[PDB]
């Protein structure tokens, strides 16, 4: 069960960023993804995050408005687009992949997921 | 004419093991699915367990399962109820019975009369008998059988002359594990000091046999 | 030789979730029902309607056998007249139902260290599931006055939940595979008899 | 699991009446109901089988019916050797048969006032370190009758336990023993010993006392 991220890199500030995250292996399982970020000096923050069976999306509130999560279950790929971003936005991007189906979609934003990606940078400049 | 006997029952520590045993006559027994059924003193009837009729079925309630086993022997002609592991909720009367095998369902054909199984954790004790003086439109007067065990203990009055409005009650098992009687009988409070009345106590498990004076209070 | 394929739904590799219970048709084999009688591997065996020691000489039109997985607690909801999360909104048995109820502790198999999340149940549902059926929606539930045009949130959540089952967990919480034979008798030609 | 309530707990009625017995199940079995009669000692013998047909052997006289939880026993004209406790036992649970509590159907009779006799503990009995305070309620009917324990005008309740005998096969009349168990320490503790006695045959309640070592 692989997750490969990728679409991070350098980009100018209020500009727009799309980000990709493969996943191979037990592709069936999936219920739900989500993208996290973390600053060195920071910790690890919740993003946003998707359920796989019919696609509502819960986001953090310092991205509502301007990221969008989204998922094509036949590619079995979860995208997030940046729009506007801020100085404040620069991290290294995870996406993460779990089996667990909580009733509450907002369970996902502090749940552990159970595999993770290498991650990719996200500078803002 | 379909005739059930049980034996085997008897009286048993708590944890130990105890084997029962039907003998059916007079009908096809090995054509049709046995039970065994239990009656505890004073409650009810619960059913027990079930073998098929070739005996490579068995089925027991949650509360035997895993406790008791059923068995039975085609060529003897008889149901087999082994009981290991016996607790205190086990004491009851066990019956054997006939399925009838006419429903789909399991129904109770015929009734064997039982055998008596005990679970207790006290030894064989020997009854105290005391008297029950009377005062002063007639009187009453008896005698307690207190502390024995286990069960009977046959009560009669004048050495059985005394017949007519005498009331022996059931016994009841008090918190000792004892078992505790009372036996009354009620004369014409004219007749108190000619006539002599002793009550004949004998508890054959204990082997003790007591006959008590019963007179009245003296003050 | 044509026996009836009960090895391959108790002894099945994996599983399905009470809500997506999977039924099996049994028609046109001879039904050895010894499988049941020597396997003392079964925890629960309770049988309505029917008794299966006079279950091996008796014909069937049909036999369906369904198999799911739910945890201790919720094993006793699997008989006629229950009521709870399984009996009303995942499999419900009516109140004439004729067949056997089958359960084992499937600790071992359908349990992993990280908790085994692929067993869900349906949580919410607007009625009570009607006898021998089967949703799979996920229409998401309406909890409020504000109605869910698909999308989750306040008073709308997702009807399935997932169990949590760990090698640690309590007897009640622990995962059980059940198998429910149910016997139909109907004016047709019986294909399912015992021997 | 399956409950089989019973009701009336215990009737009471004459030969000749249509005695009707209730049998109602905590949920819905087809018709399978069975009714079976049990003696005082004897083992328990099968009448009903399948909410309404009549076992081989048994008289005509006895009759079931019901369908789905309300079922119904009925005796069209009672007999003498009719008297005994009845019981329902469903069976749509195969492996899980349930009995009922029973109905005995008691020999009805006129009231009977009963006779109350209070015995103190014998003084032999006080020797050995327990006291037995026994209270005799005699010749009533029917069993219905409540034996309270007052000490020192304080209700006693936990001490004590009951026993009646059957019917009399001579004046069908009921008889209670109530055995007030205690020891010495407790016995000296207090001084007034009663014996309060409710029974439907008493125009009031009756008491019968006495005063510890006074006679
Ligand atoms: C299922 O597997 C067990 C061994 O794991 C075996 O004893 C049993 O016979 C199998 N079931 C059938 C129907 O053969
Ligand atoms: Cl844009
Ligand atoms: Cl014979
Ligand atoms: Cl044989
Ligand atoms: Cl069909
Ligand atoms: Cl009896
Ligand atoms: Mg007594």
């Amino acid at each position: 069960v692989q997750l490969v991220e990728s679409g991070g890199g350098l980009m100018q500030a209020g500009g727009s960023l799309r980000l990709s995250c493969a996943v191979s292996g037990r592709t069936f399982s999936t219920a739900a993804m989500g993208w996290f970020r973390q600053a060195p000096g920071k910790e690890r923050e919740f993003v946003a995050a998707i359920r796989w069976s019919g696609g509502s999306a819960y986001y953090a509130d310092s991205v509502k408005g301007r990221f969008t999560i989204s998922r094509d279950k036949a590619k079995n790929t979860v995208y997030l687009q940046m729009n506007s971003l801020k100085y404040e936005d620069t991290a290294v991007y995870y996406c993460a992949q779990t089996h667990y189906v909580s009733y509450l979609l907002s369970d996902y934003a502090t749940w552990p997921y159970d595999y993770w990606g290498q991650g990719t940078q996200v500078t803002v400049s | 004419e379909v005739q059930l006997v049980e034996s085997g029952g008897g009286v048993v520590q708590p944890g130990r093991s105890l084997r029962l045993s039907c003998a059916a006559s007079a009908f096809t027994f090995s054509s049709y699915d046995m039970h065994w059924v239990r009656q505890a003193p004073g409650k009810g009837l619960e059913w027990v367990a079930v073998i098929s009729y070739d005996g490579s079925n068995k089925y027991y309630a949650d509360s035997v399962k895993g406790r008791f086993t059923i068995s039975r022997d085609n060529s003897k002609n008889t149901l087999y109820l082994q009981m290991n592991s016996l607790r205190a909720e086990d004491t009851a009367v066990y019956y054997c019975a006939k399925d009838g095998g006419k429903l789909w369902v399991y129904y109770f054909d015929y009734w064997g009369q039982g055998t008596l199984v005990t679970v207790s954790s006290a030894s064989t004790k020997g009854p105290s008998v005391f008297p029950l003086a009377p005062s002063s439109g007639t009187a009453a007067l008896g005698c307690l059988v207190k502390d024995y065990f286990p069960e009977p203990v046959t009560v009669s009055w004048n050495s059985g002359a005394l017949t007519s409005g005498v009331h022996t009650f059931p016994a009841v098992l008090q918190s000792s594990g004892l078992y505790s009687l009372s036996s009354v009988v009620t004369v014409p409070s004219s007749s108190l000091g000619t006539q002599t009345y002793i009550c004949n106590v004998n508890h054959k498990p204990s082997n003790t046999k007591v006959d008590k004076r019963v007179e009245p209070k003296s003050c | 030789t044509n026996l009836c394929p009960f090895g391959e739904v108790f002894n099945a590799t994996r599983f399905a979730s009470v809500y997506a219970w999977n039924r099996k048709r049994i028609s046109n084999c001879v039904a050895d029902y010894s499988v049941l009688y020597n396997s003392a591997s079964f925890s629960t065996f309770k049988c309505y309607g029917v008794s299966p020691t006079k279950l091996n000489d008796l014909c069937f039109t049909n036999v369906y056998a369904d198999s799911f997985v739910i945890r201790g607690d919720e094993v006793r909801q699997i008989a006629p007249g229950q009521t709870g999360k399984i009996a009303d909104y995942n499999y419900k048995l009516p109140d004439d139902f004729t067949g056997c109820v089958i359960a084992w502790n499937s600790n071992n198999l359908d349990s992993k260290v990280g908790g085994n999340y692929n067993y869900l149940y349906r949580l919410f549902r607007k009625s009570n599931l009607k006898p021998f059926e089967r949703d799979i929606s996920t229409e998401i539930y309406q909890a409020g006055s504000t109605p869910c045009n698909g999308v989750e949130g306040f008073n709308c959540y997702f009807p399935l939940q997932s169990y949590g089952f760990q090698p640690t967990n309590g007897v009640g919480y622990q995962p059980y595979r059940v198998v429910v034979l149910s016997f139909e008798l109907l004016h047709a030609p019986a294909t399912v008899c015992g021997k | 699991d399956i409950q089989m309530t019973q009701s009336p707990s215990s009737l009471s009625a004459s030969v000749g009446d249509r005695v009707t017995i209730t049998c109602r199940a905590s949920q819905s079995i087809s018709s399978y109901l069975n009714w079976y009669q049990q003696k005082p000692g004897k083992a328990p013998k099968l009448l009903i089988y399948a909410a309404s047909s009549l076992q081989s052997g048994v008289p005509s006289r006895f009759s079931g019916s019901g369908s789905g939880t309300d079922f119904t026993l009925t005796i069209s004209s009672l007999q003498p050797e009719d008297f005994a406790t009845y019981y329902c036992q469903q069976s749509y649970s195969t492996l899980a048969l349930t009995f009922g509590g029973g109905t005995k159907v008691e020999i009805k009779r006129t009231v009977a006032a009963p006779s109350v006799f209070i015995f103190p503990p014998s003084d032999e009995q006080l020797k050995s370190g327990t006291a037995s305070v026994v209270c005799l309620l005699n010749n009533f009917y029917p069993r219905e009758a409540k034996v309270q324990w007052k000490v020192d005008n304080a209700l006693q309740s936990g001490n004590s336990q009951e026993s009646v005998t059957e019917q009399d096969s001579k004046d069908s009349t009921y008889s209670l023993s109530s055995t007030l168990t205690l020891s010495k320490a407790d016995y000296e503790k207090h001084k007034v010993y009663a014996c309060e006695v409710t029974h439907q045959g008493l125009s009031s309640p009756v008491t019968k006392s006495f005063n510890r070592g006074e006679c």
